């Protein structure tokens, strides 16, 4: 409603936030199930990022690409991700859908 | 002339596999970029227009 | 290799957007700056 | 598989981005006339060393058979990449312009 | 193929053995028989 | 003759001709990955 060219552009991250799936598609579901639903979500939002339509609005296409993986935003505004045990769980929330002991400390060193 | 057998051409077979399965992938990508592009020609000049 | 990936870069197209963007909202102001010294200008020859 | 009307997630649009749709109502990339070229009847197998041969390769087995690949590759990839880059290149000059 | 007309005089299709080519084409009235009077600026770009 | 894993991921069964053998398989714990605390030969029992 403030500006005058970005109602598209919250449509669009309105609908990639509906197909985002939530608790209803694992945990008492099925993990697979839950894995190829997340694993949909990111090459969704991975070709929406790579199409051209995120060229424009620094501030929309670097939250896409945080939303991706990408941390570059993160270290280059650590100073505001207070620290590393948000950054840990939020590289958990990002690219880990299922996380092993193992491979959780390896993560965390 | 050299050492003839079939592991040579196995290699030369699935290597020559490979390039074309990269240059398909390349010219799908290239095709997907160019129709996208095309889009985007044809809303700047329905705006323009 | 003759065929390129892409023609031009991303900056030109959001350039050509924002001049696009920047040319519909400077017409839309001019129109209504126009609708109004229209309604003005049959306003003082009302009164003339 | 072959790709009519179908739900694809990977490459095809439905609008102006890549959108899960279920029917064809905007054309995504090339993929149809991809298919369309690409329509045959035949494959190209990669082949795997793990077999118990008898004794020595034949060279005129060896050369009957790189042959028959070969013709089996210019036959069934060759000819639909150059139409794959001659449709790419077709929309480039007119970009330009 | 073949190419077709519209009845309004607007559309010009390219039918094909494969599809159609719609392009938009103005009319042609005033000054040397140019768009609208002299317009070159119109919207020449091809649908299928 | 053949193997096979048991869907909740405990038993292995081998099966052929007379017979088959299910093999119990210990969960893993501590810090290494492995079994039995990061254990490298475990004794795993069988039964037929």
């Amino acid at each position: 409603s403030t500006s005058a060219s970005a109602r598209s552009m919250c449509r669009v991250l309105d609908d990639l936030l509906k197909k985002m799936p939530m608790l209803h598609t694992g945990g008492t579901q099925t993990l697979t199930e839950f894995e190829l639903k997340w694993q949909h979500w990111r090459e969704e939002c991975e070709r929406h990022l790579q199409n051209g339509t995120f060229s424009s609005n620094v501030h929309m296409e670097a939250v896409c690409r945080v939303l991706l993986g990408d941390e570059e935003v993160l270290l280059e505004k650590r100073d505001l991700m207070t620290t590393w045990y948000h950054f840990l769980v939020s590289r958990l929330l990002f690219k880990h859908p299922t996380v092993k002991p193992t491979e959780l400390h390896f993560y965390a060193q | 002339a050299t050492a003839m057998t079939y592991a040579q051409l196995e290699n030369l077979i699935n290597k020559w596999s490979l390039e074309l399965e990269d240059q398909e992938k390349h010219f799908l990508q290239q095709a997907t970029q160019v129709n996208a592009w095309d889009r985007t020609l044809m809303q700047n000049g329905e705006r323009i227009t | 290799s003759r065929a390129c990936f892409q023609v031009g870069s991303e900056e030109e197209k959001r350039q050509l957007r924002t001049e696009s963007d920047g040319l519909h909202s400077f017409f839309l102001e001019i129109k209504e700056t126009t609708e109004s010294l229209r309604g003005e200008f049959s306003a003082m020859k009302i009164k003339n | 598989p072959p790709s009519p009307p179908l739900l694809c997630s990977q490459s095809d649009k439905s609008s102006t981005e890549i959108l899960p749709h279920v029917l064809a109502d905007v054309k995504g990339p090339f993929e149809e006339h991809i298919r369309g070229i690409l329509r045959r009847n035949s494959a190209n197998p990669l082949l795997l060393n793990s077999s118990s041969k008898d004794s020595s390769p034949p060279p005129e087995e060896c050369l009957q058979l790189l042959s028959r690949a070969t013709q089996v590759f210019r036959e069934e990839y060759l000819l639909k990449q150059d139409l794959a880059n001659e449709e790419i290149q077709r929309r480039v000059k007119l970009l330009i312009a | 193929n073949e190419v077709l007309l519209s009845p309004t005089q607007h559309h010009v299709a390219l039918v094909g053995s494969k599809g159609v080519m719609v392009l938009e084409i103005p009319k042609r009235w005033g000054k040397k028989s140019e768009f609208e009077g002299g317009e070159k600026t119109v919207n020449c770009r091809t649908i299928p």
